[PDB]
Parts: structure tokens; C-alpha cells; sequence
């Protein structure tokens, strides 16, 4: 796939993702805190069309990710994330994709994700968190 | 702020 | 189970934890390292006898954490931390205990353990670890 | 050092 990594910034407004019930998890772009003003990060995109879109707006500054969680498990031949929770202080976000597979979360007690890094082909390959407080 | 220091957790695992 | 939390330090220098094969890790304790001079945390001890004990001395500081692994599960009705692996930068200490149940997985591409918490009654029934740069 | 500054990392999962 194509690696992406957008660094780190001061928090987290919104999330743009999209899955297909078929398959996996497809594209992602986050909106970023940076300073009390948003930052639109790039939009990374799947190799291939097709996917359900779904817009994560969160009420930022007081609504904040505590876990986020999934499944990998191998969709023709790729193994991939297919399936993403978003879990805040306020509610649950997904689960969005196919619950089925290994499964993996982050939970955190203290702390902010303040970015993602990771790589996109036809499916979220895998990816990684910024922590910071 | 506290004047207590501040560290990122992660976790926990196992019984919730 | 009976609740401990170390508290942040410096980094690890050595960790002495105790399981058994058909069941669960039992014994906790961490010899951290705090500005230079080993700090010998409280050894977290297992309601029960009958486990091996294990001793990971690391290389500090060359050698670190890299990634923490493992299971959790059902032993005796309890959700435990069933089994822990640690990978360093130079090699990897387990599988120790019992490999069954959810996996779970924490790697890290930038930055430190330097401390955990959690609670042990017959087994380790959870942990949380602080992280830093 | 470098004049970048750094952040604690986790994952990758996948
Ligand atoms: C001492 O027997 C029991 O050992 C198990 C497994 O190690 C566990 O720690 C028991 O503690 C209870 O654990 C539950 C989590 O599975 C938790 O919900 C209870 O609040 C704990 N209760 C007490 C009194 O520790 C432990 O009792």
C-alpha cells in the first residue's frame, strides 16, 4: 500500500473513514486540532472505489478518544484492519466494517492520540497512533 | 495544572 | 485482586515475574531504573504458590521494550492476563503462562515504558503501563 | 539531536 504518516498535532476534531461490509476499511482523513483551529489532514485513499463513507465529528474540546479497537483478518489475500471502534468519553463510535478476525484495541487512561500514521492499498493495511499529553 | 507530574498511560488489559 | 501501581521512572532495567503452564502470570515485580540507580519496585505477589518464576535482566540502556504481547482469559471464571511476551530491540523474553483466549499487543515506535499498574489476586487480572519519551 | 520534535508512537496494528 501507500504509507501515510500525518505527524502530530494538538488533538482531534473529526474522523472521515469509509468500509465496505464485503471487505475492510478503505480510506481515512482526520480532522486535527492545531491550536484551537482545524487542521484538514490529507485524505488518504484506497487504491480502489466503492466504500460507505462516514463522518466521526466529535465535540472537541471536550469529547476525546479513550479506545480505539478493530479486527484484522485477510480479505482476498490482503491481510488488513477490517473493522474500526472509536470509543470517547461520551459514546461509542462503530464498530464499522467486518467484526471478524483477530482483534486488537488501544485503551488509554491518560493521554490525547494527536495523530496516525500507517499505510493504505485496497484496504487499511495497519496503522499507528501519536500519544501525547 | 497540580504541581504533580504527568505521564501517558495505556491501558489496562485483562478483567475490565 | 489486590490493586498496585508503581508509578513513573526512568526506564526498566530488569523484570521478575512468576507463571504457570496450564493456568495464568501470577507474580509481578520491576526493577526499574530512576535517573541512574536501579529502583527496586514492590514485588506483586499471587494470592497462590505453584508458579515458575522467570528473571528478564535487561541490557540498560541499550536494551528496551519494544513491544508487549499477550492473552487474556478466562482461569477459574476470572478474566486474567493469561500470558506476556516481551520484545526488545534485541531479543524476546516468553511466551510466559498460558497463549489462549484474546490476544492483545502493544508496539511501540517511539518512546519508553517507565512504569505499571494493575491488580493480582490468584493471577494478574489487568495492567496499565506508563509511557514516555 | 535534530530540531524535530518528537511524541510517543504505538501500534502499528494490522
Ligand atoms: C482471590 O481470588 C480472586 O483471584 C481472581 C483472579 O486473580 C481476582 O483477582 C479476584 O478479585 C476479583 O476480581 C474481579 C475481576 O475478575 C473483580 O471484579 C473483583 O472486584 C475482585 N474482587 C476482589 C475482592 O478482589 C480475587 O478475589
Amino acid at each position: 500500500g501507500k504509507a501515510f504518516d500525518d505527524g502530530a498535532f494538538t488533538g482531534i476534531r473529526e474522523i472521515n473513514l469509509s468500509y465496505n461490509k464485503e471487505t475492510a476499511i478503505g480510506d481515512f482523513q482526520v480532522v486535527y486540532d492545531l491550536n484551537g483551529s482545524p487542521y484538514v489532514g490529507q485524505n488518504h485513499k484506497s487504491f480502489i472505489t466503492g466504500f460507505t463513507p462516514v463522518k466521526i465529528s466529535l465535540d472537541f474540546p471536550s469529547e476525546y478518544i479513550m479506545e480505539v479497537s478493530g479486527y484484522t483478518g485477510n480479505v482476498s489475500g490482503y491481510v488488513v484492519v477490517r473493522s474500526l471502534t472509536f470509543k470517547t468519553n461520551k459514546k461509542t463510535y462503530g464498530p464499522y466494517g467486518v467484526t471478524s478476525g483477530t482483534p486488537f484495541n488501544l485503551p488509554i487512561e491518560n493521554g490525547l492520540i494527536v495523530g496516525f500514521k500507517g499505510s493504505i492499498g485496497y484496504w487499511l493495511d495497519y496503522f499507528s497512533m501519536y500519544l501525547s499529553l | 495544572q497540580s504541581g504533580i507530574s504527568q505521564t501517558v498511560i495505556v491501558g489496562p488489559w485483562g478483567a475490565k
